[PDB]
Order: structure tokens, then sequence, then C-alpha cells
């Protein structure tokens, strides 16, 4: 690839 | 006739070898991308300004070296453009001063994709300039050769375009949520541009791009690209039209997407690469 893209995200419990 | 390098490196009367390193900044130009000026890098001088006329010139067989070895390109010796690798000699250049003035040359490789790049890591050889230095005094016909090295990381553009980064992350809000994407792209000419995606997708319509989080991953979610709510899947190429010299944003936007299942508490994580076409 050209660019690479790292997303990063989290699923807090409530 | 002498010369030496802006550290003070030196080659003595009758020629030699010196290595040269370079902080690079390479860059797209229209037709040819700049891999490295020499101009303030290497300086000769007339030793005996009065007497003599020295001459030079970039000798055959002066070529990239390293990952750079299998490009082919320009150099530009003193204004004039000529084929990278030399394969026959430039014309000669005057020297006349017993001041050091710098060795006219640059470096240029062609474009060979839209908007590619190679990697150079620092402390590696780039280029090997053969210097021949005669004159209009006797038969002297000396070897100065250059190795230039890489002081720095940097990639070399092979495309007509450029990008903003190479690597971007960016951090969603916790679940759910969106973040945009910081992504944009210029040409040193106009290019009719496109670009697509790729990675490890998790749906049948190849538009959420699995969660690979290796330590304590969440579950039932993936990651979805948008560009002003338009899902862009993967290995689907999204036209930009023609873009210039202003920098055109891809316009894309990271969101979570359910892939299935119960949606369960930990990280999330998605690499995906973009890579640029012509249309
Ligand atoms: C006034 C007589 C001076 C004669 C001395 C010879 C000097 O030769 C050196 O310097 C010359 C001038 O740079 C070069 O042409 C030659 O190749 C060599 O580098
Ligand atoms: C989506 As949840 C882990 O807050 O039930």
């Amino acid at each position: 690839a050209d660019v690479t893209i790292t997303v990063n995200g989290k699923v807090v419990a409530k | 006739f002498a010369c030496k390098t802006a550290n003070g490196t030196a080659i003595p009367i009758g020629g030699g070898s010196a290595n040269v390193y370079v902080n690079l900044a390479p860059a797209v130009n229209v037709g040819q991308n700049l891999v490295v000026d020499l101009s303030t890098q290497i300086f000769c001088h007339n030793d005996y300004p009065e007497t003599i006329t020295d001459y030079v010139t970039l000798q055959r067989g002066s070529a990239y070296g390293g990952v750079l070895s299998s490009f082919s390109g320009t150099v530009k010796y003193n204004g004039s453009s000529y084929p990278f690798p030399t394969t026959s000699e430039t014309p000669r250049v005057v020297y006349n001063s017993r001041t050091d003035k710098p060795w006219p040359v640059a470096l240029y490789l062609t474009p060979v994709s839209s908007a590619g790049g190679v990697a150079i890591k620092a402390g590696s050889l780039i280029a090997v300039l053969i210097l021949r230095q005669t004159n209009n005094y006797n038969s002297d016909d000396f070897q100065f050769v250059w190795n230039i090295y890489a002081n720095n990381d940097v990639v070399v553009p092979t495309g007509g375009c450029d990008v903003s980064a190479r690597d971007v992350t960016v951090t969603l809000p916790d679940y759910p949520g969106s973040v945009p994407i910081p992504l944009t792209v210029y040409c040193a000419k106009s290019q009719n541009l496109g670009y697509y995606l790729s990675g490890t997708t998790a749906d049948a319509g190849n538009s959420i791009f699995t969660n690979t989080a290796s330590f304590s991953p969440a579950q039932g979610v993936g990651v979805q690209l948008t560009r002003n709510g338009t899902i862009i899947p993967a290995n689907n190429t999204v036209s930009l039209g023609a873009v210039g010299t202003s920098a055109v944003s891809l316009g894309l936007t990271a969101n979570y997407a359910r892939t299935g299942g119960q949606v369960t508490a930990g990280n999330v994580q998605s690499i995906i690469g973009v890579t640029f076409v012509y249309q």
C-alpha cells in the first residue's frame, strides 16, 4: 500500500 | 584541483574516494522526483587558475545504489538534464577559481507509480558518482568517486503524486462513534487520481474491516470507512477527479460497524491500506 491507516478504538462496558 | 564535502571531507589532487552523508528531503517535481541535490554537499576548486583551466564531467557508470539501483532517472548537471544512470559522459564544466564552488549535481527519479514510495534507511548507500577531472595543461585525467549515503530515514516518492503521511493513526471515540482520518494528496501536475482500500474484511460487502486487536479484543465490531456518508469497501476504486499542486483530502472517516453477535468490551483495531491509481 502507499499509505497505512491504523484505526484504534475500544468498547467500554456499562 | 581538489574537492571537499560540506563536512570537510577531502579528496586531494590526483583523485580518490570519499563518503558523503546527506540529509534527504525527496519531493515530487513535474515529470521527475528529486532524490538529492549535491550542489550543497560537494565542492571543488582550481589550484592554479591563472595558468590552467580545469574541466569536470560526470562520467558514465554513475548510478543509484541500494534500493534505488533499479530505478531510472535523470541528473541535472549545471542546469541541464541527462539520463541517469549515466551511459555517456556529460559535457565539461569549467573550474577557474581557487574558491571552492559547488559540483552542480542533483539526482532525480523517473515516476513509475501514482503515489508510491520506496523506503530509504539511514546509513544506506543511495548513489555512486564518478567525477572526472581533466585540464588544458597536460594529460591529467583524474577520478573523484563520491559514495552518497542517506543520513536519515525517508521515503522517496516514485509517482506523480505524494501524500500528507505514509502512516496515519486515528483514535475512535469509545464505541459508538467516528473520527476523521487526516489524509491528503497532491500531484506535481494534474493527474486523474483514484485510490482503493485494502485489508481484512468481516462482511459479505467487503466494507467492514476486521478487528485484529491482539490483546483483550472487543467482539461484534469492526471498522468501516465512510466518505461523507458513502461506505468505502475494500478493493473498490474511488475517484478523486483531477488532482494538482493543491492538496486534496480523501475525505475519509472511520466508524465502528456491527459485524454480528453480542458486542463485548475490549480493544478495537484495524489496519487499512490505501493505494493510489491513475484513471
Ligand atoms: C603554474 C604551474 C602550476 C602547475 C602545477 C600542477 C598542478 O596540477 C594540479 O592542479 C591543476 C590545477 O587545478 C590541475 O589541472 C591538475 O590536474 C592537478 O590537480
Ligand atoms: C455495547 As455494550 C458492551 O455497552 O452493551
